[PDB]
C-alpha cells in the first residue's frame, strides 16, 4: 500500500534480506510476498557485484558496524549523486547490505547477535529518506516493485 | 576514491537490472 514507504515496512524488508543471507529465517509462515520476490533479485545482484568487486572488497576490512555504516553511507552517496532513482538502484542497496554482513561475519572484531539488526536499520534509514518519495510515486513495494519483478 | 570504484559497479549493475527486465 501507500504506507509501505514508511520506516517499519522498509526495516522489515532489510532485516528479512539479511536473515536470508545469514540463513536464519525466522519462524512463522514466512516473509511477505514483497520480501520473497526481493530476495531472489537482490541475491542475483549480490553475486554479480561480489564478482565484479572481488579485488576491491578484499582490500577493505569491515571490522565493525561503524566501518560498515560509514562505507555504506559513502557508497550510497556516490551511487545516487546524479539524482537518479529507479528499482534497479534500490535493489543494489539490499545487495550491498548482504555484502557487508558477509564481510562482518569474517572480520568483525566484536560480534554481537544484533549486528544484522543495526545494519538493517541504517539501510532502511537511507532507503526511506533518500528514495521513499520516488518509491511511493511509483506504486510502492506491492504495486510497483512486486508488479515489475514478480514472475509473469 | 576507492568508494567511487564500488559505486560505479553498483550503478552499472543497477541499470543492467532495469534493462534486463525486457
Amino acid at each position: 500500500g501507500m504506507t509501505d514507504c514508511e520506516f517499519g515496512y522498509i526495516y522489515r524488508l532489510a532485516q528479512d534480506y539479511l536473515q536470508c543471507v545469514l540463513q536464519i529465517p525466522q519462524p512463522g509462515s514466512g516473509p511477505s510476498k514483497t520480501s520473497r520476490v526481493l530476495q531472489n533479485v537482490a541475491f542475483s545482484v549480490q553475486k554479480e557485484v561480489e564478482k565484479n568487486l572481488k579485488s576491491c572488497l578484499d582490500n577493505v576490512n569491515v571490522v565493525s558496524v561503524d566501518t560498515a555504516r560509514t562505507l555504506f553511507n559513502q557508497v550510497m552517496e556516490k551511487e545516487f549523486e546524479d539524482g537518479i532513482i529507479n528499482w534497479g538502484r534500490i535493489v543494489t542497496i539490499f545487495a550491498f547490505e548482504g555484502i557487508l554482513i558477509k564481510k562482518l561475519l569474517r572480520q568483525q572484531i566484536a560480534p554481537d547477535v544484533d549486528t544484522y539488526k543495526e545494519i538493517s536499520y541504517f539501510v532502511a534509514e537511507f532507503i526511506m529518506n533518500n528514495t521513499g518519495e520516488w518509491i511511493r510515486q511509483n506504486g510502492g513495494w506491492e504495486n510497483g516493485f512486486v508488479k515489475k519483478f514478480e514472475p509473469k | 576514491s576507492y568508494v567511487d570504484k564500488i559505486a560505479d559497479v553498483m550503478r552499472e549493475v543497477a541499470e543492467k537490472i532495469n534493462s534486463d527486465l525486457t
